[PDB]
Parts: structure tokens; sequence; C-alpha cells
């Protein structure tokens, strides 16, 4: 199991012809934008993101990774893929493999944080409308008497 | 040679074969014996365009891309070519057992940890088979490992080197690891990884 | 007895109406808050201010140009941080600087990673311990019996900080990867060459005072990495703090006595605020609203009389910049 | 078989927070969902009843109609789909997960302007589909799968109260008493039905099954697909009518009152049909079962809640994928719900 | 007879809310429980399936398995005993009320320390025992009246995974690959068994019958004293084999040269894990991965018919009726249990 082909210690593996001749070489690499779509997109299908006005945006085929956007989620996946991509440009790590940690971090804080957020935001509101209608029903009564 | 072994190999534990599954078999075996090694994507594409051109010139058929190409023992009693929604199934329930009974960890299951848990079965069915796997970090080169020599009953003897460790616990761990093989005939499937070095 | 409840309810209903007005606003920009507030936790745990600005710029770019409404006034701190947490941490020793703030945040917001502590004036160490009291246990790579030690504390369900995180030991990758085994109602991990119960109770911190110091790949990518760098404004804090302190005292402990009042006055002034809308969604009546209203009217009176020092402090802080400054 | 009669005790009783709106029943499974006021939902497990088995607030005021539907694709995994609309202006389609017995919000349809009234769900060889209806007097369409419109129109110039739905016609009941069916895909208005003198409280079609009106009269409606309907509404009578045949895109033309059932003290609420018989709920806190063929009450559950009578659920007996078991729910103003089992 | 073959379509289908992981029969009655990963357990009527006759939600986990027993005492009154086995780490016995058609719990048993995977349930003369074995490798066995053990041993390295009941003889197969007989009541092993080369799923005895049926006959007129011979495994190895068992010492001891089995057949052709065999006449019925059940010939070792695609998914267990048994008559049923959520029902 190699991480870093460029290592010091690694490359002496890789071209060490003992192992290099009994060994059949596969290399995985990092992810495409495919399998990053795929994660993405089995993970952000549990968590509450349609509950909104969405107005289908109209971008370059190759800037989209997923299918022909129709919906947030595919907004949501593209969007996390090109930060992703940006980020590893402007931190120069170069040709340097590029682990997908931070992507499915990102992900799972993602789902974590807008379950309780939505639940939050739909009970404050319940509590809201209560109290208004106690309120007008209060002032009804006052009226009567 | 190893074209040859793994053509031989796919044939004699195959069922009734036709031109055509001959010649995609064929094509299988080419991928996994030279452009496994292939780094750039522009480098993969060129080498399909060099299987279709090879194909037309000597040889005149479906895509044979490498994710068009599934040839697996997993779903029956031979080598075959599969489907893939079969696969993707068969894998899941599979991996829920896995995590069930082993190590749970959430893994997501995509068409490239598919593809690469089927040439890891390849070659881990082989005889004097071994693997040396290339990736980033947190790509599941480990889990996936464990759970393909899982499925075909190796025992993993991953070693727990560590800090402050010498020649003599590596020498010790290697020499129960071949007296096992050797004595008890215990099919091992040994992880070493670049760490421990 | 009606009227006057109206009437003192009054200012209760406009909130509410304005919050229904603002309700489909916030549901609009609910999803593009959460997105930006997962990235800045997942990502910018190892950036300065200015990396962390230009990321939140390129993110922007990316949410506007796919559609994605978010808040234009969008504060992680307003957002991911409460006041009870504010109180908390402040109380434990925690730096007054923003950066700290959201440094401390992305720590105790890693239920999943093990945060990785990169703070070169040991400062976290106390603040940590101060945070979590007797359970801390203090332990480091380069010492004897750590792995008996580390296996007490993971039995028991101590709360753990390691020193020197440039050494790693790898005898941890299992602890560092959540790689347990579920046995009925047990939790089991294997440490060394035998298997240990986790509590549940336990936490793993690593800490280490040495930047471009040498952190092994494995664990790079599998710890939340969270940098502890002085900047511009802690240093301008600490310098005034200093300043005052050997000036005139006087002035310096009625600020902190009137800044501490002042949030726990707030904090309390939120609660009540809370508990009305309780107390009218879980329906005497008349006579608990009104007991919460004079309390409330009490509370804001004495946080209105505590707002007429804070010219004095202002009128004191432009009078000493030039030192922050040089 | 498809005579059985309730008995006259309920087998199980439920209770809720609030006044109960909308029941509905697990095709396939004992289970029971349940809404109120208080825009809640509740699932609740037939064999144990005292705790839900899931509960979640959905919406953030009282909830007005509900629906559920089995999928069955033929290509991907079947699961049951949940459609609720509220005083939100909002619809939401759930999603029940079995596996964990929890709910899965799936997306919200929106695009309504004022109270949505009820919801309708139907599936085509492979397509999912939608309808709604709300007191800005609009009768919407929605793609389960993309989440946007497909069309809208405006069939009454009251408000509609009820609609229904039937492969690519679609019959809308208003606040005016007045009845109409349209044609769905092209929206084209293809007749009416007047002789209430209240507003509509529901409507839906007569399926046709191997009975006095279930069976065709001519081979022209042997084509159609369809010949009657019956609608309920605060007149207290429950009517029977009769669609004429249109000129097959069809084009326009009366509804024929062929049949009136009385008795009711207040307003009829909800309709259903198992095989020969009829049920209908009241305010008058009874529930009646009407024979089909003689047009007379046969037996009465008087006294059922102390409140309002506010739906009734029944299986589907016309279907092939929906197996009609011996059960029925009533839900009541008094926030309880009856449950009545074999 | 006992030559009934099931026909190409079930006659009955059952809709509940998990996988299938247990499925019995009443032996008396026609009447199916089911037990599901969620830990609830059902009890469907079999001429109005499409409501059950009563449910109970006793675990908190996944039932890993069930087994029943009609209580025959021969001087008190005769009822039905469910006994349930799942990850809790616990073991629930229930008694079925038929007139009210209700379940009632009796009592629980304590004492195992990890996933308990296994039970069984068989009587003496006026005795009842349950035996019941688990991750933590060992074997126990229980009192019905009393409550409290009254043996536990550790017969495997890895955990026994299945076990079977004939006399005073216990057989287990484990998460190892090997099988092993020991006489129950002295715990002391017998004899062990090897030839797999994936974990044991099932286990258990072929009983003796009076007819001419290949493997259910015996051999010397020791083993007419000894009143068995042959076993049958099922495994991840895609296999069943039929084991021929060596006499021992007769509490027995071991022969030394005569302490190992003796594979006497094998029969492949299953595409993936074999989950559970049965036994009725000189047939053979199992149910693999591949979502079939094979139906096999005991004399000639070959299989006679196919059910291909019973279950969209895994097909979990089987269950026929014992027919060796006079006590019990064998009604021409079986049912199938799958991880589609779904049970099948054959009569007739
Ligand atoms: N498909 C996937 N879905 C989810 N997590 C994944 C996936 N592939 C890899 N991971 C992550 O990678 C880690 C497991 O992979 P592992 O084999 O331990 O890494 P490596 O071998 O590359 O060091 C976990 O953190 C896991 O979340």
């Amino acid at each position: 199991t190699i991480c870093d082909p460029t290592n010091n210690k690694s490359s002496a593996m890789i071209s060490s012809p003992a192992l290099f001749n009994r060994c059949i070489i596969n290399w995985m690499g990092d992810w495409d934008t495919k399998t990053m779509s795929q994660v993405a997109n089995n993970m952000v299908d549990v968590v509450p993101m349609e509950f909104t006005d969405f107005i289908v945006p109209e971008v370059n085929k190759e800037l989209v990774f997923t299918e022909p956007i129709q919906t947030i989620r595919d907004a949501v996946v593209n969007i996390l893929i090109h930060f992703d991509r940006n980020f590893y440009q402007k931190m120069k790590v170069g040709v340097n493999p590029r682990s997908p940690g931070y992507f499915i971090d990102g992900l799972r804080a993602l789902v974590k944080l807008v379950t309780a957020k939505y639940q939050d935001l739909q009970e404050n509101q319940r509590f809201v409308n209560v109290g208004l209608e106690k309120l007008n029903e209060s002032v009804l009564k006052v009226n009567e008497l | 040679t190893r074209l040859v072994r793994g053509v031989y190999t796919a044939i004699n534990t195959g069922p009734r074969q036709t031109l055509r599954s001959l010649i995609r078999l064929w094509a299988y075996e080419a991928w996994r014996i030279f452009a496994d090694r292939l780094v750039g994507v522009k480098e993969k594409n060129s080498f399909e365009q060099l299987l279709y051109e090879t194909v037309d010139k000597y040889l005149p058929l479906g895509n044979i891309s490498s994710t068009s190409l599934l040839f697996s023992g997993l779903l029956s009693l031979d080598f075959k070519e599969v489907n893939k929604t079969d696969l993707v199934n068969f894998i899941e329930e599979r991996f829920k057992t896995f995590c069930d009974e082993e190590l749970e960890v959430p893994m997501v299951i995509h068409e490239s940890m598919v593809d690469h848990i089927l040439r890891i079965d390849r070659a881990l069915k082989q005889v004097q088979g071994h693997m040396m796997l290339i990736g980033a970090s947190r790509t599941g080169k480990t889990i996936l490992t464990r759970f393909v020599a899982w499925l075909n009953g190796l025992k993993i003897v991953q070693p727990k080197i560590h800090r402050h460790s010498n020649l003599s616990d590596f020498d010790m761990i290697l020499k129960k690891a071949i007296s096992d093989c050797s004595l008890k005939e215990s099919r091992t499937c040994l992880i070493i990884d670049e760490s421990n070095i | 007895r009606s009227i006057s409840l109206v009437k003192s309810l009054t200012f209760e209903k406009e909130r509410w109406l304005n919050t229904t007005k603002q309700f489909s606003k916030t549901s609009q920009e609910l999803i593009g808050n959460c997105i930006i507030s997962s990235i800045y936790e997942t990502y910018f745990g190892h950036l300065n201010e200015r990396e962390r600005g230009d990321m939140l710029v390129i993110l922007k770019r990316l949410l506007g140009k796919f559609a994605v409404k978010y808040d234009v006034n969008y504060r992680f701190i307003d957002y991911l941080v409460t006041l009870d947490e504010k109180m908390k941490w402040l109380e434990c020793g925690l730096d007054k600087n923003d950066y700290f703030l959201e440094n401390m945040s992305i720590v105790m917001n890693s239920q999943d990673a093990v945060p990785f502590l990169l703070d070169p004036s040991s400062h976290m160490i106390t603040v940590i311990s101060n945070y979590y009291g007797n359970k801390t246990v203090l332990l480091s790579f380069l010492e004897e019996g750590f792995v008996k030690r580390l296996e007490n504390a993971v039995r028991f369900g101590s709360v753990v900080i390691i020193q020197d995180g440039e050494f790693f030991d790898p005898i941890i990758s299992r602890l560092i990867s959540r790689e347990f085994n579920h046995a009925g109602n047990r939790v089991t991990v294997e440490i060394g060459d035998h298997e240990v119960d986790v509590s549940g109770d336990f936490k793993l911190f690593i800490h280490s005072c040495d930047p471009s110091g040498d952190i092994p790949i494995f664990l790079r990518s599998r710890v939340r990495l969270v940098h502890f760098v002085t900047n511009k404004e802690s240093i301008e804090t600490r310098i005034f703090d200093i300043t005052l302190t050997e000036e005139n005292a006087e002035m310096q402990r009625k600020r902190e006595d009137l800044i501490k009042l002042n949030t726990e006055y707030r904090l309390k002034l939120k609660n009540l605020e809370k508990r009305l809308l309780e107390e009218l969604n879980n329906s005497e009546l008349m006579v608990t609203l009104n007991n919460l209203k004079k309390e409330a009217m009490n509370i804001e009176k004495k946080l209105s009389e505590s707002e007429e020092f804070f010219p004095q402090f202002d009128n004191l802080v432009e009078e000493y910049s030039i030192i922050g400054k040089h | 078989v498809l005579k059985w009669i309730p008995r006259n005790l309920p087998s199980c009783l439920i209770n809720v927070e609030s006044s109960v709106t909308s029941v509905k029943l697990h095709p396939n499974l004992p289970i029971v969902f349940v809404a109120t006021d208080h825009g809640k939902l509740y699932a609740f497990d037939l064999f144990n009843y005292t705790i839900p088995l899931a509960s979640l607030q959905s919406h953030t005021k009282a909830i007005t109609s509900m629906d559920v539907l089995f999928t069955n694709y033929t290509n991907k995994k079947n699961y049951l789909v949940i459609v609720t609309a509220s005083k939100d202006l909002q619809i939401h389609v759930f999603k029940w997960v079995s596996e964990e017995c929890k709910f899965q919000q799936i997306r919200s349809l929106l695009g309504h302007e004022h109270i949505v009234s009820a919801v309708k769900i139907w599936q085509k060889n492979n397509d999912v589909h939608i309808a709604s209806c709300s007191r800005d007097q609009t009768v919407k369409i929605w793609d389960f799968h993309n989440g946007w419109s497909l069309k809208t129109f405006q069939p009454h110039s009251q408000w509609v109260r009820s609609i229904d739905v039937l492969g690519d016609y679609i019959i809308s009941g208003s606040h005016d008493t007045t009845l109409r069916l349209t044609h769905w895909p092209s929206g084209n208005g293809l007749s009416v039905g007047t002789g209430h003198e209240f507003p509509i409280e529901k409507v839906k079609f007569i399926h046709f099954i191997e009975i006095r009106f279930r069976t065709p009269s001519t081979d022209r409606y042997k084509n159609w697909g369809m010949q009657y309907c019956v609608s309920a509404s605060r007149d207290r009578t429950i009517k029977i009518w009769e669609i004429p045949l249109p000129t097959l895109a069809p084009i326009p033309s009366n509804f024929r009152c062929v049949l009136t059932l009385k008795g009711h003290l207040s307003w009829v609420r909800d309709i259903s049909i198992r095989g020969q018989y009829l049920f209908s709920c009241a305010d008058d806190k009874s529930v009646r079962c009407w024979d089909l063929n003689t047009g007379q009450c046969l037996h009465v559950w008087e006294k059922l809640h102390t409140g309002f009578v506010n739906c009734l659920d029944l299986d589907v007996d016309f279907d092939s994928n929906v197996t009609p078991r011996q059960m029925m729910v009533t839900g009541g103003l008094d926030c309880k719900s009856n449950v009545f089992m074999r």
C-alpha cells in the first residue's frame, strides 16, 4: 500500500526490481469527478434540501460534473466538487495525489448540519405561529366583552 | 506471458465461449495486464483507441472501455462477464455482512470501487500473485483489500509495526507468518504499508 | 388585566410578525449558510485570515454561479456560536480574539475526527484543562508507560491530551481512525496487542507546539488540523490590557466587570424571551406572563444603565492605539 | 371477501395531541398514518398503538389532506410515498423508510398562492404524478421526480375543495356547489353537474369492478372506462351522478343525478367505496353503510367520536397491486382515531 | 404422502416490515411464525394472511434464530412453546395462547457474553431443555422450568454458528470450517470433521426412518443400538456435504483411531453461500444467496428441481415439517424467508 509515490522510501519500493517484477501494479490514483459525484449524490440524498424555489442555472457543460442540473442537490454536488478542485489548486499541491478526505468530511458535516438547522427553523416558526394565534384569539375574546 | 496465462485461466474456468466472448475476454485481460499502471486519463483513452485499432486490424463486438468490461466469478460457478447492477447489489449485501462481522466502516459503493475489487480479486485468485496498490490516502485501499481477502477466505496479517521497532520485530512477524503458511496451510494475505518500512 | 396584558405583549407581537416576514428569506438562505459553514469547518482550520478570506470569496463566487442563495451578511461566529459557548470558553481562559473563537468552535464541533492542535504558545492545553476540569489527563508520545496510561484512560473514560504530536506513534491508529468492533452492548478497540473497552466518555486531543514539524500522511488526512497562531488583533489587545493594567487598574476592573455583567444580562434576556414563548406554547398564564415581563423590563433597565461607561473606554482605547500599532 | 362489514366496536383506539384531519393506511403493512391540526405527522403500529412508530412536525400549520402510494417500477427499488398539504401553502413529499421505521422528506412542491385543500397521487408506466387544489381556484399538476409543475388551470369561479384523478380526467368540487369534469393533459372542460345547494366536501369516481353502479352500461362507456361518480356536500345528501360521454383530445353536457342518499343529521364529510357497499362519515358523529343496490342505509355507528368524524380510509378494491384487506380507520375532531380490523 | 414435491408457484405471499431471519411452522395448526431484523415476531394464519394474528417486539435488535415445540406431558396441559434468540445477548421464551391468538412471554435467559446465534428445543420423558450457541464460543444448556443453566462447554476455537440435538449428543459447526460432535450431559468432545473451506452455516443429524432411503437406514447393529449414523452440513463454500460419524467407545469415550468424520458425498450446484437445509423422506431441500431453492435426491445425489428467482434477494431460511417423529404429522407445506422482506408459502 503506497500513498505517496514520490517519497524517498516509496520510490525505492516502486523501483526495486525484486518487487517490480513479481507484483501487479494497480495505479488507483485519486478520485475523478464521476466518483466524486456518485459519492456526493449518495450522501446528500437523505437530507432535506429541496424545500424552496430553485431556478435552474445556465452554465457550460464542462462546468457540470453531474447529470444536467434539475434540482438543488445537483447544484450542491457541483459546488462541492468545484470548491474542492479550487482549494487544491490554490494550496499548490501540484501533482501530489489529492486525498478525498476533505470532500468526504465536508459532506458529512453538511448533512449533520442541514438536518438540525432545518428542524430548528420549522420548530421556531411553529412556535411563532401558535403564539400569534393565541394573541389573536385573546383579542377576539376581549372584543367580545 | 501474463496475458497468455490470464486468457488460459479465464477459458479453463469459463462457460462455452463464442467469438465475441473470446475477443471481449482477451480485451479484458489486455486491460488488466497493460493499462492498470497508466496514470493519466489521456493515456487511458489512447490505450482504448489502441485496443480498438488492434481489434479492427487483426480480428475483425460491444464497447470495450474499462468500466464496460466486468468479468467475475463472484456471481456464478464460472468466470464470465457479469451485469453491473447485480454486482452492485451483491457487493452491497456482502459489505453489510463484512461490516457487521469484522470492522464497521461506513463505505459508499461506487463503480470504480467495484472495478478495483474485481481486479484485486483476480490478483488474489492467482498463484504467486501479489499487489502493489498506489493511490491517494483515504481512497479505500486497505479496506478494499481486507474485504476482498475476506471474500476469498484468506487470513489477514497486518504487521503491528510501531515507533521504537527494529529489525527483530519485523523478522519475528515475517517468520511467524511464513511458519503459519507452511506448517498450518493458513492461506495468508500480508498487507505491507509504506509507513511500516 | 386582559387589556394590560395585550399591551405588554404588543412588543412580542411585533417581534413575531417580523420573524414571520423573515421566514421565507431564512428558508431560502438556509442551504447556502449550511454549505458555507461546513466548508469553513472542514477546510479553513489550517489557514490564516487572508487565505480564509480568499477562499470565502471563491466559495461565494461558486454559490452565486449555481443559483444557491445565501446570507449576504454571513459571519461564522454568529451562525455557529451561541452565547453560552462564548461565556464558557472565555471563562475557561480563551483569548478574546475572533480568530481564536472561530478555531475553538472548529475544535469543539468535531465529533468524528480527532482535533490536532498546532499551538506554539501552549495556551490551549490550559484552556482545555479548564474546560474539562478533573477528567483531563496529560500524556505525550515521548514518555514511558504511555501505552498503559492510554489504555487506562480509554477504559475509564478520561479526556486525553497527548503532547509532542510531531512524534506520532502508529500504535494508536485504531483510535485515530475509529476502527472499533461492537460486541453486543460493548465497544472494543485494539491498542497494541490486546483489545480494551471504549467508555464513551473518552475524547482525544493531540497537541504540538512545533510549527514546521512533521505529520505522517496517515495522521494528516484523518485529523482536524487547527492552527493557533498570534495575529495583529491579539497583539493589540494584549498590549492594551497590559498598558491599562499598569496605568489605572480601577478602569481595568470596572471595564471587565461591566463587560461580564452585560454578557450575563443579555444571556438572561434571551432566556426570558424564549421562556415566554414556551409558556404560551405549553397551554396561571396571566400571572407567569406578567412576572416574566417585569423581570425582562428590570434586566433591560439594568442593561441600559450599564452602557453609560463605554464612551470613556472608547476614548481610552483611542488614547493608546499608537503603542499597539508600533 | 368484499362483503366484510365492521363490528360494532373498534379494535384499536389511538390518542394524539390535536384534532385528526387526515388518516391513511399503509397498503401492505398494518400501519396507520395520522395528521393533525398541529402539522404533526404520526405513524402508528396497529398492534402497539400507545407510542408512535415515528413522529414528525412536518408543517407549521394544520394539515389539510394527504395521500399514500407504493411505487411500482418495472426496472430501482420500490417504496411508499407520502404526500401532505397544509395551510403553509406548501406540499411536502415524504418517503417511509420501513427498514428504519422513520420518515424521509424527499422534496416540497411550491407555487400555490393560498391554502391548499386536497392532493392525489398516481403512477403511469414509470411516471409518478401529483395533483392539488387550493383556495386560489387553481388546480396544479406536478412531476414527482423533477419536482416542478406540468399543468395549471382554473376550473371553477369559486375555489375547489376536492378532486379525484382517473387516467387523464380530473373531477373537481368547489365551494360553489357545482362539480366539473376536465381533461387533464389538455386542460379542456368536458361537462359540469349541479343540484347541490351547499358547498361540496368530497368527490371521487366509481371504478369498474367485476354491483349496481360499478358495471358499465354500454360498450362506448366500456371503451371510455368510466361511467359514474359520487359526491357529498354540506347539503347532508350524497348523490350518484352520471358523466355524459364526451366528443371523443376530447371535446365537450350535464351530470345526471341518478340517485340520492339522505339520513345524515349534519354535513357529510368523507366517502369511501368498498365493493358493494358505501361508507360515509359526517359531522353528526356517525358512520353510515349504504347498500349501492337498494340505496338504503344498512348499519349505523352512532356516537363514534364525541366531536365530528373527519375522514375514513379503506383499501382500494379495484387495483391489482392493492390487496383489499379487512380494515378501516376513522379520524375524529376529538383527538382520537378508531381502527376496525377483521 | 412423503413424495410430495412443491409446485412452481407459492400458494401465499406474506409481506413484513424487514428482512426475514427465521421462519417456523405450527406443528398442529395452519399458522406460521416469522422473525425479522427489527426483532419483531409475527404470526400469520395460513388462509387469511393479509393481517397477522398477533405481533410482538420483545428484542431490541435483530432476531437471529427461533424454534418451536409442542409439549407432550404424560401426566399439566399441553401447549406450544416458542423460543427466540437475538443480538440482544438474550433468549426469550414465549407461550402461544391459541384461543385468544396472542403471545405470552414466560421468561428470559441470560449469561451469554456476545451474539447468540442459534437455539434448539427438545423434550425428554417430562423434561424440556434449551440449547444455545453464541460468539463467546460457548454452547449452553438451559432448563425450561427452573430457568437456570445446566451445562456450559466450549468446543471450538472460533465461535459456534449452528447446533443440533439428538438425544444426548450435540453436533456443532463454527466460524472455523470444522464440525464437532460432543456428548451433552458429560460435556466431552467425541469426534471432529474437516473439509470445508468457509464457515459452517447449518448442520443437523439425518434421523433414521422406516422404509429404501440411502442415508436414513443404519449400517451395523451397533448403529441401530446407537440410533444415528449420518449428519449433513452447509457452508459458505457453496457446498452441501453428507458426513458419516465414527462410533465412539460407549459416558462415551473418543476412540483415537476413529475420531474423525468421513464425507461420503458432496452436493454442488449453488451459485453462492448455502443458508439452510431440510430433509423430508428421500429429498434434501436447500436455500442459498442465489435467490433459489434446490431439491436434491438423497439416493443419486442429484438436483431434481430448481426454483430460480423465488425471492428478489437472499433467501435466509427454509422450514419443512419434521417427519421422523410420530407426534408431528408431516403436512404438505414449506415456507421460505428472504431478504426482500417477503415470505412465500407452498401448500398442497
Ligand atoms: N467510498 C467511500 N465512501 C466513504 N468513505 C470512504 C470511501 N472510500 C474511502 N473512504 C474513507 O477512507 C477511509 C477508509 O479507507 P482506508 O482503506 O482506511 O484508507 P487508505 O487505505 O487509503 O489509507 C475512511 O476514512 C473512509 O471514510
